[PDB]
């Protein structure tokens, strides 16, 4: 199709911000490391701690 | 007569639970996607060179089948390859194809 | 985390706290009222900001290869060739958890060193003015209209100008 | 560890103290006596657990791989084959080495943190009721029997009840 | 760092000292002085040449590998034995890289936390006989030449000596 993409995987292109990515081990271009896991939270922020308590 | 600071920190409604050294899940605040688990389904022609194969391998290109004839001289950054590719000229094979192709 | 305020000492948070982290809330004799902390804010949508840099958008390039996918059994290579690419993303995926795992203990240790820095640079601006309570209050012995709150707020608080007023409540006599 | 407390101002520990991991020990009028914490005895364990679960019991399976001994010398692939598992094994120790490392790092400035977090818990209760000789101790400015010592090591201690008392002492005349 | 001292509530440093890392400046009667710390220079310095060893010269002996530059254009094996190499360059590279970063940032924070230890030690020497400024600074309520200060700084201060002349200063009367 038309339009832009760095990262290519034969599953079609994926964007490559995240570090990491689940889609296909095989890849071309500048593309995030393929790792198992399906997803990887980073915390950005602090605890949460409602009025729950 | 008397007065009361009291310090605190924000909060939110709706948390998200993160892994860490001690806990597997445990709730922050906010927190972003490090793994990449989607695809738009379709190749980008850009900004790489994409030559689609078609009805040919790059093999049968190379060779010259006839109705491969139309990528003589071609170029590409990735030139890809698709499933069901067939070969329809003299009957052949490539001791080590795999790397004639590579 | 290691700093015990966060879910420690500090009880619970404000949603009602949109403008900020870190703030404040107060009761004087006129009423109630509320302001966030800029400066601890910063601090950690800083730090936390370069870290997510640090792990954001910082991809490799590679372009050909090793094949992946097979369509044939082909025995001792393939095996190999297997084995390398399985090999690697194991390793990949160990760094990944590990990553993250790290970053959040640290984020969390993190954000609760800052509650806490902010309640150590008020609670040394307070002086002998002030005792905490130790829910994350201090208890303020003197009046402190709005203004006064603020100028804590803002570290040009005063100290000296209520000594003697602090001092008297804090230590009152049965008579 | 980082925080000072165990192995700090904290000059030793207890090998008496068997009921826990952090306690404490007193001297009244009446006699001596100690007893643990549970709380910040369990957050230490439970963290440490937690940590543990990550490491622990958490293996791949994998079946048929490639070859990693052999018979006859062979040349170009066994080196390649050899190079692959090596390679393998060594970022594999790199990665044992450093998470006990980093694990262990944590380890003592988290319990080090739950030690000191304990002791500016009781500080804060302790109001203006006591003050710090700086070896893990508050000198209790006021008579304080089993009972009062109780209170303060399950959190119920007023310390509006005794502090008149307290005061007095801790600004007593030379008269 | 996380625990505020350096870049924090202490405002800047001393390139004057250099008899050590931590120390004390004071000002009384008869003038000024200066003094490093050793035993919080050490635990520093300890430290970091620990993590230091750790790192350095500890290097694996490997001999004959698998080739790594080639004249000639192969293929398959080629390829993968150029993959297997940038493989492990690369996850050695990520290697490294976070190393440093877990290093320093543990470094930096652990240098903080001595410095304030100095200070927590410091602090609850001085007992009631000294108030803190917030600015790094506790301001002694009594009359401490430089012998006096000298005590504190090698831990002998023994505040019961001043007691009555500090607290009589800390509440000093409008009279
Ligand atoms: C990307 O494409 C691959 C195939 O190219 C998909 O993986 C296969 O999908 C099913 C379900 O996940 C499994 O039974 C197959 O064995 C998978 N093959 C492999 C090699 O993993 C993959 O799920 C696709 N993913 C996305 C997000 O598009
Ligand atoms: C005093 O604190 C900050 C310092 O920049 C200032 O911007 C703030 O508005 C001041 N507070 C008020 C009410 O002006
Ligand atoms: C007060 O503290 C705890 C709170 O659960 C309680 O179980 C404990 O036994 C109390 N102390 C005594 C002596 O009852
Ligand atoms: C008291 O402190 C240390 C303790 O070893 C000692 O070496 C130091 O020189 C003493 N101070 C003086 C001036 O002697």
């Amino acid at each position: 199709d038309t339009c832009i993409s760095e990262c290519i995987t034969p599953n079609g292109s994926i964007p490559n911000d995240k570090p990491f990515q689940n889609v296909n081990k095989i890849t071309y271009g500048a593309c995030p490391k393929y790792v198992k896991q399906n997803t990887l939270k980073l915390a950005t922020g602090m605890r949460n701690v409602p009025e729950k308590q | 007569s008397t007065a009361t600071l009291c310090l605190g920190h924000h909060a939110v409604p709706n948390g998200t639970l993160v892994k860490t050294i001690t806990d597997d899940q445990i709730e922050v605040t906010n927190a972003t996607e490090l793994v990449q688990s989607s695809s738009t389904g379709k190749i980008c022609n850009n900004p790489h060179r994409i030559l689609d194969g078609i009805d040919c391998t790059l093999i049968d290109a190379l060779l010259g089948d006839p109705h491969c004839d139309v990528f003589q001289n071609e170029t590409w950054d990735l030139f890809v390859e698709r499933s069901k590719a067939f070969s329809n000229c003299y009957p052949y094979d490539v001791p080590d194809y795999a790397s004639l192709r590579s | 985390g290691l700093f015990g305020a966060i879910a420690g000492f500090i009880e619970n948070g404000w949603e009602g706290m949109i403008d900020g982290w870190y703030g404040f809330r107060h009761q004087n004799s006129e009423g109630t009222g509320q302001a966030a902390d800029l400066k601890s804010t910063q601090a950690a949508i800083d730090q936390i900001n370069g870290k997510l840099n640090r792990v954001i958008e910082k991809t490799n390039e590679k372009f050909h290869q090793i094949e992946k996918e097979f369509s044939e059994v082909e025995g001792r290579i393939q095996d190999l060739e297997k084995y390398v690419e399985d090999t690697k993303i194991d390793l990949w995926s160990y760094n990944a958890e590990l990553l993250v795992a790290l970053e959040n203990q640290h984020t969390i240790d993190l954000t609760d060193s800052e509650m806490n820095k902010l309640f150590e640079k008020t609670r040394r601006q307070l002086r002998e003015n002030a005792e905490e309570m130790g829910n994350g209050c201090f208890k303020i012995y003197h009046k402190c209209d709005n203004a006064c709150i603020e100028s804590i707020r803002n570290g040009t608080y005063d100290h000296d100008v209520y000594r003697d007023e602090a001092l008297n409540n804090r230590f009152q006599i049965k008579g």
